[PDB]
RNA sequence: ACACCAACGGCGAAAGCACUCUGCUGGGCCGACACUGACACUGAGAGACGAAAGCUAGGGGAGCGAAUGGGAUUAGAUACCCCAGUAGUCCUAGCCGUAAACGAUGGAUACUAGGCGCUGUGCGUAUCGACCCGUGCAGUGUUGUAGCUAACGCGUUAAGUAUCCCGCCUGGGGAGUACGUUCGCAAGAAUGAAACUCAAAGGAAUUGACGGGGGCCCGCACAAGCGGUGGAGCAUGUGGUUUAAUUCG
């Protein structure tokens, strides 16, 4: 639909899924990815492999608006963490910069308290 | 088996055609050790795939087992708290001997007069890809791709 | 006895002593709210009875009672009391069973998160 | 903008080399340790827990070898 | 609310005090004779401060979150988990005076091995400025000799050897309750019994047994196979009933 030629992809790693989106520096959101949407559920949502799998669904739709080059932007504690870099390697796109946006409060909101399980 | 593993022991060889595979088939339709009768029963399974087919019986076998031969399969883990199927990869030996298996089950189950007609039935039909025993194969590839995500050792 | 416990077998078997109606009811009863609860897990229940003392034997008046329990998963739940009555004794079983039977439950049926 | 870790990628990229460079760049900023440690709230004694447990294990961890 | 710094580090009488900065101020410690000349130590009553929850009045309200509600789980679940969410948490001015307010160790003084450490300063050395070294104090941490202790342990920061002052204890329940007073807006706090009842209640260490605590390892124990039982008929042993007896075990 837009054809850019460089743009940054952020994969939010969380707990029980990841999120990747694909943007432009303008940010501007173009296409989005999530391993919930790929057909996975609750558990499996959360595994490496649902995270490839989404990985690799979102740079489908980069690579068929014919984009090069890309930043990657990784935020969350997650287990996708690791596993989506893997797909945005083998999916034959450049990769310009991966940095970490994982925010780390400096003090703040006091979180929940602990689940006693 | 806790602490001892297994030695290995002899692979033997089929008498009239000098097979390892051959005579595994033998060893497992064998019922209250009449090696006597599953021999008969073998041969004759081969006489009637080659009465229906002029193609070479000793190919047919390595067709029928590259067919049914499963690759992977699943496996009960406790994980967690968590019991999950995870595909675990399967041995060659295994793989070899979960194929045989299939094979003469569907052909224990199957409509036919003898033993002979059916094993020959079934190897024709594996040979072919298409039968029980294949389907079977097929099922353990669908359950173990969908439980694909539980296999953290990937 | 119970309707929601029919799938359960009461066996119930003096060894050296002859059974009557109260001892009965009283079984049924004292059995019956230890079983009734998780009646889902229990299977068979096999209760003998031994007396012994008094002019019996040599010894204080013992009797003693001996329940066993089977479940459709685990089996063995073994209990053993020794006291002055009959009634006495079965009120003791009943307080075992139930803490034993409870404790299986737990084990099992607490969606334990057991992770190892 | 911000960023925490910084892994530029030349043009000699493998896949393997890059994802261990990123790996011990969160191992060398501590974040996902850090995010677990932040995920729920805790009272100053499992704060004095954590120091005491952590710093003396790295301290140690230099001190035998 | 203040990441990293942060440390088995700093100050404080204790409670506690940490993003940065400035201002008003409390102590501490050290070196010099500069001075006074026993002015000391403790403390019944009394006074001040005193975590958090709580309360009165006015503000404030992101996050979290009693209560509360829904969703589950479970025999039940007025709980654990999840989704929401009010008091409260925050500020100003007060009240309350209780905590495992713990070093479970009242204060002061004197005196009795060391080893290894840190913080502050002082001296001599090293250079002529940072170390460096040895040392003098003041505090703070870890091992340990004498000696102490029921053991564990404590050990110049004593639970050692002595002197002085203060508080407290005199078997366990009943009970930190009742009654009465004092204080408090209340919640409550402080002071604090007796009848009655028991022959115990307690401390430290030891051997076991146990643990839905760890670590190691075995067994046809599970897994992987092959064949059975449970269903059908009979054969047979026991229980139950029956019987004059179904001998007893
Ligand atoms: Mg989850
Ligand atoms: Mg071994
Ligand atoms: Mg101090
Ligand atoms: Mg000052
Ligand atoms: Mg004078
Ligand atoms: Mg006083
Ligand atoms: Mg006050
Ligand atoms: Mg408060
Ligand atoms: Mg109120
Ligand atoms: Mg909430
Ligand atoms: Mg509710
Ligand atoms: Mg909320
Ligand atoms: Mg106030
Ligand atoms: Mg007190
Ligand atoms: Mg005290
Ligand atoms: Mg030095
Ligand atoms: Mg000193
Ligand atoms: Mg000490
Ligand atoms: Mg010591
Ligand atoms: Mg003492
Ligand atoms: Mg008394
Ligand atoms: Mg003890
Ligand atoms: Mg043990
Ligand atoms: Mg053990
Ligand atoms: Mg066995
Ligand atoms: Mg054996
Ligand atoms: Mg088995
Ligand atoms: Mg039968
Ligand atoms: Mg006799």
């Amino acid at each position: 639909a837009r054809k850019i030629p460089k743009g940054v992809i952020h994969v939010q790693a969380s707990f029980n899924n990841t999120i990747v989106t694909v943007t432009d520096v303008r940010g501007r959101v173009v296409s989005w990815a999530s391993a919930g949407t790929c057909g996975f559920r609750g558990t499996k949502r959360g595994t490496p492999f649902a995270a490839q799998t989404a990985a690799g669904n979102a740079i489908r739709t980069v690579v068929e608006q014919g984009m090069q080059r890309a930043e990657v932007m990784i935020k969350g504690p997650g287990l996708g963490r690791d596993a989506a870099l893997r797909a945005i390697r083998r999916s034959g796109i450049l990769l310009s910069f991966v940095r970490d946006v994982t925010p780390m409060p400096h003090n703040g909101c006091r979180p929940p308290k602990k689940r006693r399980v | 088996s806790r602490r001892g593993t297994v030695e290995e022991k002899t692979a033997k060889s089929d008498p009239i055609y000098r097979n390892r595979l051959v005579n595994m088939l033998v060893n497992r339709i064998l019922k209250h050790g009449k090696k006597s009768l599953a021999y008969q029963i073998l041969y004759r399974a081969v006489k009637k795939i080659q009465q229906k087919t002029e193609t070479n019986p000793l190919s047919v076998l390595r067709q029928a087992i590259r067919g049914v031969t499963p690759d992977i399969a699943v496996k009960a883990r406790r994980v967690g708290g968590s019991t999950h199927q995870v595909p675990i990869e399967i041995g060659s030996t295994q793989g070899k001997a979960l194929a045989i298996r299939w094979l003469l089950g569907a052909a224990r189950k199957r409509p036919g007069r003898n033993m002979a007609f059916k094993l020959s039935s079934e190897l024709v039909d594996a040979a072919k890809g298409s039968g029980d025993a294949v389907r079977k194969k097929e099922e353990t590839h669908r359950m173990a791709e969908a439980n694909r995500a539980f296999a953290h050792f990937r | 006895w119970d309707g929601p416990l029919s799938s359960v077998k009461l066996i119930l078997q003096g060894r050296n002593l002859e059974v009557s109606d109260n001892v009965r009811s009283h079984v049924e009863d004292k059995v019956g709210k230890s079983v009734a609860k998780h009646s889902h897990l229990v299977r068979e229940v096999d209760v003998r009875l031994s007396a012994r003392g008094g002019d019996l034997s040599k010894g204080p008046k013992l009797r003693r009672c001996e329940v066993t329990l089977f479940t459709k998963r685990h089996g063995v739940i073994r209990a053993e009391e020794d006291a002055e009555s009959l009634y006495s004794s079965i009120d003791l079983v009943s307080s075992i069973i139930q803490r034993k039977l409870r404790k299986i439950k737990d084990k099992v049926s607490d969606h334990g998160r057991h992770m190892k | 903008s911000a960023y925490n870790v910084q892994v530029l990628v030349d043009d000699n990229e493998n896949e393997e080399r890059l994802l261990n460079r990123f790996r011990r760049e969160v191992m060398r900023a501590g974040v996902i340790q850090e995010c677990k440690r932040r995920r729920y709230f805790e009272n100053k004694q499992e704060e004095k827990k954590r120091k005491h447990r952590e710093a003396a294990k790295r301290n140690s961890r230099r001190r035998r070898g």
